[PDB]
């Protein structure tokens, strides 16, 4: 579960 | 433990936009986009963020102050359960939850 960078 | 009043909610209120003007709350604003997560409404039970957070003040949902901080709690712990500790997110909570922390102190 990686985040999508800001 | 007692009952929130309405002089008790206007320190909730602050507290709330102290948090949100934080130059690291910017993951917290808003629930989390499932297009930026897909998998995270299956993984997180019970989410939570900011503007959720200020629907509930402003509707005087919270009876007590524990009630309040739980919440709060919870936008933290999901992130850093969800995130890798070498996240800019895991950092931002760790430092947002330090800065609610020193806040919370000042309820008594």
């Amino acid at each position: 579960g990686a985040k999508r960078h800001r | 433990l007692t009952p929130l009043t309405e002089k008790d909610y206007e320190g909730l209120k602050r507290v709330l936009r102290s948090l949100q003007a934080h130059k690291m709350a910017w993951p917290f604003l808003e629930p989390v986009d499932p297009n930026d997560a897909p998998d995270y409404y299956g993984v997180i039970k019970e989410p939570m963020d900011l503007a959720t957070m200020e629907e509930r003040v402003q509707r005087r949902y919270y009876e007590k102050l524990t009630e309040f901080v739980a919440d709060m709690t919870k936008i933290f712990d999901n992130c850093r359960y969800y995130n890798p500790s070498d996240s800019p997110f895991y950092q931002c909570a760790e430092v947002l939850e330090s800065f609610f922390v020193q806040k919370l102190k000042g309820f008594k």
